[PDB]
C-alpha cells in the first residue's frame, strides 16, 4: 500500500494561477489511477477527475469539464491539478485518492489541502459582562474575514465548560463568533479572565480581559 | 449519470441498538461477467479523510470489526450496524463505481441518544464598547439541552442562531441566539420544559 | 446453568445475539444470550505451495506471434502469485480494468487466459474496451465489459534487425468488423471493387496482410511493443487458479479450494 | 540562407499512416517559420499550414483544418507532416518552404516529395506497323497503372524526332501512352527498332521490336 | 479569405516583346504602419520548386535580372517583362501574404510564338495483337503543327486526344487522336491548311 | 552619327528602349535606340562605420524594470548591425512579426524603440498582437498591426535568490483595459465593491500590485524570463538608423541617407 502525500496549504487572491501537487510514495505504484475530490465546507464530496500517471489518459466530470486541468508527471510519480484563474468560490479542501484500476473503489487517501480566496479583515473582540444578579461570561468576536479565529481562554489554563460556537455569516459578510464559559459564583471574585483571539491571516493576536460590570 | 439517494438523513439511536442506512440507485449496477454488485460504503469522521468500509456491497476490508454488515441487491442496498458503540458517530457515504463518473451519496449523520434535559437560560446585554460603534448586539444562551427541538423568541415591550455540535462526554447541545439592532427579554420554548421560560433585564 | 461469561466487549443492549464460543453444558457449542452435532473443528485446504503457473512461458519467450494470429494459452491448477506487477523488468503499462491486482491475490479464479502478440508503438492504446482503429476492428477486439489486465513493454533489441524485421504482419483490409475474441486467419484477395480478379492481386484487388517496418534507428512511435492480455473469467468449478494460502491437516467445518470434492 | 532537405519519395497503399520530414540545415535558423504546400499533378499550388519550430504555434487552412497534423521538433531542426489514414486522392507533390517571419514571402524551398497511393497493374505494349505506302512508327503502351512509364528507343541511341505523349486516363482508369518516331524511308530497311518500356512499380521491363508489316 | 484573380490565363508573345500579367485582389492589402503593399510574384519552371521573384510588389530579390518589373497599387497589380527571352517560358503565381491564410493565384503560362505551320498527317491501324484481346484501337498522328487551333474527325463509311507540350528547339506541337472500338479514315482541319486533309486505309 | 553599338545582350524586337550608356556625341549620355546636362557621376554617403547602436545597454544590463513600468529607450543616429539574431547567448524566442530580420539590414529605418521588462515563464506567449490575459490587458498591450520583434530569454541565475526575489511586481486589478503602449503606474486602492474604504485595504478593497515568487528550485513554467521588444516605425526624416553600407567621396547623382540635406 503506497501512501500519498499532498503539497500543502495555499492562500491566494482572486485572479491568480494555482498548481496543487499530489505526491505518490511506496512500492507497487505501477497501476494506480489518481483521482481528485473536492469537499466544500460542511458538504458532501464531489468527484472531479481521474488520470493515469504515464499514458496520461484523463477522464473528467461534466460539471468541471474544462474548468481545471489535471496532468501527471511519471518520472517523479506526481499528479498536478491546475487552475488558470481561480475565482472566489474555490475555497474548499481537496483530496487526492488513488484507485488500483478503472472501476475500483478508492482506498488510499491523501491528507488534503485547503484553499482560501479572500481579503483579510481583522477581528473586533468585545467582552460581554456577566449579569450582576453558576453564571456565564465570554467575549464576542465580530467583523472578522475569513475563517478561522482561534479563541483560547486564559492561555489554555481553563478548558472545562468552554463553549465555542461556529461562525455565522451575516449580511456584511464578516462572520461573528461567540465563546462562553460557565463559572460558579464562588470563583467570580478572584479568578481573572483573558480571552486570546488569534486571526492569523490578518496577523491579529489580542488579549482581552473579561470584566464584571 | 446515475444519481443515488440515501435515507434517513439524521438518525438517533441509543448505545448498543441497531442502525440501518438505505442507499437507492437509479439503475442496477451488477456486472454480468462476475455477478458482483458494484457499490461501496465509506465512513468519515469530523476532520479526517474518509475510510473505506465495504466494497462490492458484501465484503469487509481488513481490520473492520464484524459489527458493520452490508446487504442488498438489485438497486436497494443497506448498511446495518448490529450494535452501535461510542466510536461510530460519523457520516456515512454510499458510492457506486460502475461507470465513470462516480456519483456519491448525500451522507448520513449517525449520533447517539440520551434522555430529555432542561436548559438553564442565560442573557447578556451589549457592553459599553458595542454602543460606540453603532450596532448593539444582545445575546441569549441556552446550555446543556437535549434534544434540539426548541425555539427562542425575543421580547421587546433581525436574529441569528448558532447551535454547537454534540458534547462528547455527555450528549447535550448549547444554542446561542443573537439580536443585532442599531424591557429586553429572551423567552425559550423547549419540549422537556413544561412552561416556557423568561429572562428579562431592565 | 452456570458459568455464562461475557464473550466479547462490544457494549450491547436488548439485542439477542447468537454466539459460537466455549461454554459449560469447556466445550465448543452455540448459545443465545439475552441482554444437533456442533462442528468440533475447522480445516482449510488449498493447493500445495509449489507448481506455480508458467508465467515464464508467457512473459519470457523466444518469439511472440503476430497480431493477426495471436497466441492464446490457458493456465490452470496452479497457485498464481502476482509478483509480475512490480517492474522487475521493463513494464511500460499496467491497466487492469475491472479488477484490482493488489487485492486479486486473496480470490480464487477459474482459468485465467493469456493472449500474447506484438504490436507497433502507437497502437498500444487501441488495446482497450471501446477503441476504434485498424487493430481494434480487424485484428483483436476486446469486449465492452472487460475484467482483465493489459501488459505492454518495449523490446527494441530483440525485434529490430538493422536490415529490418519484416516477419511481423497485420491485417489491413477486411470485409466486416470482428466479434469479440475472434481470430480470422485467412489469405484471400480482397475485392475492393467490382472486379472479379480471381486471386491475381491486380488493379482494385489488394492483399490484406502487410508487413511491419522495424529499424533500430527509428522513432519511439514506430517501435515494437510486445503485449500480453490477462483475461480472468469465473463460471463454475473454481478448483483451478487459487492465490497462495496455507493449509492444515485432514481428518467438521471445511473449506476446500475456496456434494463431493477432490482434495488438492 | 539555410537550405531545406526533404526526406524522400514514399509509395503507400490506402489506409496507412504516413509521416513526411522536412530537415533544415544552415546557420541563422532561429526564426524560420516552416510552411507546407501541396501541388496536385499539373495544377496550381495550394497552401496548407505554417508552424514555428520550437514554441510550436501552428496555423492551418480552413480546407485542410484537421485532415493532417503539422508538428515540429526543435532539437534537430525538423518539421513533420503526418497523415493518420491517407486516402487514394493524396497522390501529389509536397514542398516545405521556410519564411523568415509572419507576413513574409517564402524564399527557401525544399526539393519536394511525391506521394502515390494505388495498386500496380503492368503495361501491355503493342507495336504499330508503319504504313506500307519520311514515315512514322512506334509502340503503344496500354492498361498501365499508375504513372509513370518510361519509353526508351533503341537503348537511348535514337533521340531525334522522338515524340512522347502524356498519359490520358480512359474509362477503365488504366492510362494509355503512345511514343512515335519519324524515320526517312531510306533507313527503314536496315535500322532495327526496339522500344524499351519500364514500369517500375510493377517491375516490368520489356524490350519490344517494331516490325514493318 | 481574400481570393485572388489573374489574367490572362495563357498568353503568347514573340521573342523580345513585352509581357503584362494582371493580379486582382478582393480587398486592399496595404499595411498602414509601413505603407507597403503586401503581395509577391513567383516563377515556376516545369519540374522544379517555385522561386521568389518580387516581394512587396515593387522590389526585386537579389540576382533577378532587370527585365522583370512589378507595379500597381490599391487592389490592382501587374508584372511586366520588358523584353521576353528564351528562358522565361513558365508559370507565374501572384500571392498575397497579408493575413493567414495565404491565398495563391491561379497561375499564368507564358509561351513563345512562331509563324503558322502545316501538319503532315499520319494514320496507324491496330496490330494483330490488339485484335486478340478484344479492343481494337486506331490512331491518327498530327505532327509539327503550330498553333493548337485544329480538330480531328474520324470517318467510318469514342475518342481521346493527347497533345504534347511545346517542342523546345522549334515551337511545334504534335496531336495524337485515338479511337477505341470493340473504310477507316482520319480527317484533319487546321487553320493554316487551306483544305482539310484526309488519310484513309482500306 | 557613328559608333552606336549594342549596349546589352537581351534580344529585343520593335521596342524603343531608352538607355544610359557611353556613346560618341567616349562620354556618358542617354540615347534612344530603334529596333540638358547629364549627371557625370554618382556618389553615395551613409553614416561612418563606427558609433554602433547601444544594443549592449539594452540587452546586457544589470537590472531590467518590472512589467508594470517597463523601460523604453530610443536609439537613433547609429549603424545598427543585426547580429543579435544569432544565438550568441541564450535566445529562447525570436518572432519578428511583420518584417523580415534577415533582409532588414538593407533598409533605412527611423528611431527603432526598444522596450525592456521581466515577466514570468508562462506569460511570454501573451506578448503578441491579439492576446487576452492579465499581462496583455492591464500591463503591456501590443497594437493589432505590429511591425517589430519579440525577444525573450531565460536567466535563472540572476533573478532567483534562495530566499526569493520579491522585488518584481505586476498589476492585477485595474478598472479598464490599456490602450496600446500606455503605462499606468499608480498605487491606488482598487474599489472592488460598493465600499468607500478610503485607502485602508480592507474587506472588498485590494492593492493592485502584487509581487512575483521566484525560487531556483522551481519549475520551468514559473521562472523569470527577461524580454525586449524591438519596435520599428517609419514616418519622415529617415536620416537616423541605417544598415551598414560603404560610402564614396564628396564632390551629379546623389544618394544621401537612403531641398537641403546634412552630410552624415
Ligand atoms: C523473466 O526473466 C527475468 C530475468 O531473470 C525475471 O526477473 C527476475 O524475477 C525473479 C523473480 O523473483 C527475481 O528474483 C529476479 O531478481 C528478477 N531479475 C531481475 C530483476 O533482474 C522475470 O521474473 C522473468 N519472468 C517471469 C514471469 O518470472
Ligand atoms: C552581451 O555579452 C555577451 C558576452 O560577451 C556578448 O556575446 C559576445 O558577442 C560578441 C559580438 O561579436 C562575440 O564576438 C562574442 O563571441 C560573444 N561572446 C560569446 C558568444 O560568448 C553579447 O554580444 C553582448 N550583447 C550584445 C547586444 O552585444
Amino acid at each position: 500500500q503506497m501512501q500519498l502525500v499532498q503539497s500543502g496549504t495555499e492562500v491566494k487572491k482572486p485572479g491568480e494561477s494555482l498548481k496543487i501537487s499530489c505526491k505518490g510514495s511506496g512500492y507497487g505504484f505501477i497501476t494506480y489511477w489518481i483521482g481528485w475530490v473536492r469537499q466544500m465546507p460542511g458538504k458532501g464530496l464531489e468527484w472531479m477527475g481521474i488520470i493515469y500517471p504515464g499514458d496520461s489518459e484523463t477522464r473528467y466530470s461534466p460539471s468541471f469539464q474544462g474548468q481545471v486541468t489535471i496532468s501527471a508527471d511519471k518520472s517523479i510519480n506526481t499528479a498536478y491539478l491546475q487552475w488558470s484563474s481561480l475565482k472566489a468560490s474555490d475555497t474548499a479542501i481537496y483530496y487526492c485518492a488513488g484507485g488500483s484500476g478503472i472501476s475500483t473503489p478508492m482506498d488510499v487517501w491523501g491528507q488534503g489541502t485547503t484553499v482560501t480566496v479572500a481579503s483579510t479583515k481583522g477581528p473586533s473582540v468585545f467582552p460581554l459582562a456577566p449579569s450582576s444578579k453558576t453564571a456565564a461570561l465570554g467575549c464576542l468576536v465580530k467583523d472578522y474575514f475569513p475563517e478561522p479565529v482561534t479563541v483560547s481562554w486564559n492561555s489554555g489554563a481553563l478548558t472545562s465548560g468552554v463553549h465555542t460556537f461556529p461562525a455565522v455569516l451575516q449580511s456584511s459578510g464578516l462572520y461573528s463568533l461567540s465563546s462562553v464559559v460557565t463559572v460558579p459564583s464562588s470563583s467570580l471574585g478572584t479568578q481573572t479572565y483573558i480571552c486570546n483571539v488569534n486571526h492569523k491571516p490578518s496577523n491579529t493576536k489580542v488579549d482581552k480581559k473579561v470584566e464584571p460590570k | 449519470d446515475i444519481q443515488l439517494t440515501q435515507s434517513p438523513d439524521s438518525l438517533a439511536v441509543s448505545l448498543g441498538e441497531r442502525a440501518t442506512i438505505n442507499c437507492k440507485s437509479s439503475q442496477s449496477v451488477l456486472y454480468s461477467s462476475i455477478n458482483k454488485n458494484y457499490l461501496a460504503w465509506y465512513q468519515q469522521k469530523p476532520g479526517q479523510p474518509p475510510k473505506l468500509l465495504i466494497y462490492w456491497a458484501s465484503t469487509r476490508e481488513s481490520g473492520v470489526p464484524d459489527r458493520f454488515s452490508g446487504s442488498g441487491s438489485g438497486t436497494d442496498f443497506t448498511l446495518t450496524i448490529s450494535s452501535l458503540q461510542a466510536e461510530d458517530v460519523a457520516v456515512y457515504y454510499c458510492q457506486q463505481y460502475y461507470s465513470t463518473p462516480y456519483t456519491f451519496g448525500q451522507g448520513t449523520k449517525v449520533e447517539i441518544k440520551r434522555t430529555v434535559a432542561a436548559p438553564s437560560v442565560f442573557i447578556f446585554p451589549p457592553s459599553d464598547e458595542q454602543l460606540k460603534s453603532g450596532t448593539a448586539s444582545v445575546v441569549c444562551l441556552l446550555n446543556n439541552f437535549y434534544p434540539r427541538e426548541a425555539k427562542v423568541q425575543w421580547k421587546v415591550d433581525n436574529s441569528q442562531e448558532s447551535v454547537t455540535e454534540q458534547d462528547s462526554k455527555d450528549s447535550t447541545y448549547s444554542l446561542s441566539s443573537t439580536l443585532t439592532l442599531s424591557v429586553y427579554a429572551c423567552e425559550v420554548t423547549h419540549q422537556g420544559l413544561s412552561s416556557p421560560v423568561t429572562k428579562s433585564f431592565n | 446453568t452456570r458459568g455464562v461469561y461475557y464473550p466479547d466487549k462490544v457494549f450491547r443492549s436488548s439485542v439477542l445475539h447468537s454466539t459460537q464460543d466455549l461454554f459449560l453444558p469447556l466445550q465448543p457449542r452455540t448459545f443465545l444470550l439475552k441482554y444437533r452435532v456442533q462442528p468440533t473443528e475447522s480445516i482449510v485446504r488449498f493447493p500445495n505451495i509449489t507448481n506455480l503457473c508458467p508465467f515464464g512461458e508467457v512473459f519470457n519467450a523466444t518469439r511472440f506471434a503476430s497480431v493477426y494470429a495471436w497466441n492464446r494459452k490457458r493456465i490452470s491448477n496452479c497457485v498464481a502469485d502476482y509478483s509480475v506487477l512490480y517492474n522487475s523488468a521493463s513494464f511500460s503499462t499496467f491497466k487492469c480494468y475491472g479488477v484490482s491486482p493488489t487485492k486479486l491475490n486473496d480470490l480464487c479464479f477459474t482459468n485465467v487466459y493469456a493472449d500474447s502478440f506484438v504490436i507497433r508503438g502507437d497502437e498500444v492504446r487501441q488495446i482497450a474496451p471501446g477503441q476504434t482503429g485498424k487493430i481494434a476492428d480487424y485484428n483483436y477486439k476486446l469486449p465492452d465489459d472487460f475484467t482483465g489486465c493489459v501488459i505492454a513493454w518495449n523490446s527494441n533489441n530483440l525485434d529490430s534487425k538493422v536490415g529490418g524485421n519484416y516477419n511481423y504482419l497485420y491485417r489491413l483490409f477486411r470485409k466486416s468488423n470482428l466479434k469479440p475474441f475472434e481470430r480470422d486467419i485467412s489469405t484471400e484477395i480482397y475485392q475492393a471493387g467490382s472486379t472479379p480478379c480471381n486471386g491475381v492481386e491486380g488493379f482494385n484487388c489488394y492483399f490484406p496482410l502487410q508487413s511491419y517496418g522495424f529499424q533500430p534507428t527509428n522513432g519511439v512511435g514506430y517501435q515494437p511493443y510486445r503485449v500480453v492480455v490477462l483475461s480472468f473469467e469465473l463460471l463454475h468449478a473454481p478448483a483451478t487458479v487459487c492465490g497462495p494460502k496455507k493449509s492444515t491437516n485432514l481428518v467438521v467445518n471445511f473449506n476446500f479450494n475456496g456434494d463431493a470434492v477432490r482434495d488438492p
